[PDB]
RNA sequence: CGCUUCUCGGCCUUUUGGCUAAGAUCAAGUGUAGUAUCUGUUCAUCAGUUUAAUAUCUGA
RNA sequence: AAGGUAUGUAUCAAGCUUACAAGUUAUGUAUUUACUGACCU
């Protein structure tokens, strides 16, 4: 299910300050549920300190809505050109801003 | 048979434990974790009980395991209502 | 012959350290071996070295 | 029992209909629900015994093997003076699990 | 008095050393009745309601 | 043939060796986590 709550994040976030970021069958060793691809997904996913997950620029914006008209899928290749990266972030700002783009 | 490539295991092993003593080394494992990163963040509020809980000491709020602990440092800003004690601490900034 | 549980569904789901996971099972090996034991222990192929078993 | 807080007992008068224990519950006490000290026989009501329920279990409601008893520290107590402790209602316990 | 260098001590990364194919793989739990605890969360003057006392309703 | 039934210590003789050199309480809830009852096929 995935569903990864708070108690789980924050031991997540101690593993990787102890362990590293190559080393995560070790880091699932620890936490009753998960595997280490799913360790993988969120600490890139979501608790990666260097994501940016709030502050919705205005430059990144008329950067993406240009740059999700050049290649219309594909927010995996688009997400490190915006580097709001989450790859998912850029997804909800696209729909947000089609959403507002229509009302 | 491959002598050499069967995938090894060493004479008197006593095997891999069942799940009551994995998930009880796992809870050891785990406490020793998140003492040694409240002792990295050096949090001089952080207490263990007569029977292995957790307590935030200004907050006086229990815990149950770790992680109930360490996602206590959000919420209920007592943690910065110190700034009161620390008027009575002194006078001025 | 064999009926008896080598799909053995969820087995009882034990633990398996690792020799007992990816190894070979040695058990129809040797019956097998067992079972052609007149043919493959014949007393007369090379009749020089023979050595009984204790007991 | 004690377990299941939501059973409820018979507690009428109590005959000399001697009661019984399946084989599942052998040995249990009735009301404080131990295994050691059997002292006093369990006498059952005559509504709870009749015909179709002659030799049931008092607890489960099943077949019944042994006869059944109270603890020394049911009998001290003397809750044994009290009604026929025949469990009546299945309530919310080997019913969603026969559900289920 | 000041300046550069030298040596002794008060000391703030030291994990078992290196290399292979990150060497290699792995890691099942239910249902029932109840509690405790975090996080999230929010907290103008009568009259009777109610409560041990307190705190909803209605009143201007 | 090796590759599997470990090796590493501490006392106790034959094997082998010379036969030699020698005077802030608190609520309502969304909500996990812990805990209880010899609860249960
Ligand atoms: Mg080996
Ligand atoms: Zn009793
Ligand atoms: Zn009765
Ligand atoms: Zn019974």
């Amino acid at each position: 299910g995935g569903v990864w709550r708070n108690t789980e994040d924050e031991i997540l976030k101690a593993a990787v300050m102890k362990y590293g970021k190559n080393q995560w069958s070790r880091i699932a060793s620890l936490l009753h549920r998960k595997s280490a691809k799913q360790c993988k997904a969120r600490w890139y996913e979501w608790l990666d300190p260097s994501i940016k997950k709030t502050e919705w620029s205005r430059e990144e914006e008329e950067k993406l809505l240009h740059l999700a008209k050049l290649m219309p899928t594909q927010w995996r290749t688009i997400a490190p050109i915006i580097g709001r990266t989450a790859a998912q972030c850029l997804e909800h700002y696209e729909f947000l801003l089609d959403k507002a783009a229509q009302r | 048979m491959d002598f050499q490539h069967r995938p090894g295991g060493k004479t008197g092993s006593g095997g891999v434990a069942s799940s009551s003593e994995s998930n009880r080394d796992r809870r050891e494992r785990l406490r020793q974790l998140a003492l040694e990163t409240i002792d990295i963040n050096k949090d001089p509020y952080f207490m263990k009980n007569h029977l292995g809980s957790y307590e935030c000491k200004l907050c006086l709020t229990l815990h149950n395991n770790e992680g109930s602990y360490l996602a206590h440092t959000q919420g209920k800003k007592h943690q910065t209502n110190l700034a009161r004690r620390a008027a009575k601490e002194a006078k001025e900034a | 012959w064999e009926k008896a549980s080598g799909f053995e569904e969820s087995m009882k789901w034990k633990k398996l350290t690792n020799a007992q996971r990816s190894g070979l099972n040695q058990i129809p090996n040797r019956r097998f071996t067992l079972w052609w034991s007149p043919t493959i222990n014949r007393a007369n192929v090379y009749v020089g070295f023979q050595v009984q078993l204790d007991l | 029992a004690k377990h299941h807080p939501d059973l409820i007992f018979c507690r009428k008068q109590a005959g000399v209909a001697i009661g019984r224990l399946c084989e599942k519950c052998d040995g249990k006490c009735v009301i404080c629900d131990s295994y050691v000290r059997p002292c006093t026989l369990v006498r059952i009501c005559d509504e709870c015994n009749y015909g179709s329920y002659q030799g049931r279990c008092v607890i489960c409601g099943g077949p019944g093997v042994s006869d059944a008893y109270y603890c020394k520290e049911c009998t001290i107590q003397e809750k044994d003076r009290d009604g026929c402790p025949k469990i009546v209602n299945l309530g919310s316990s080997k019913t969603d699990l026969f559900y289920e």
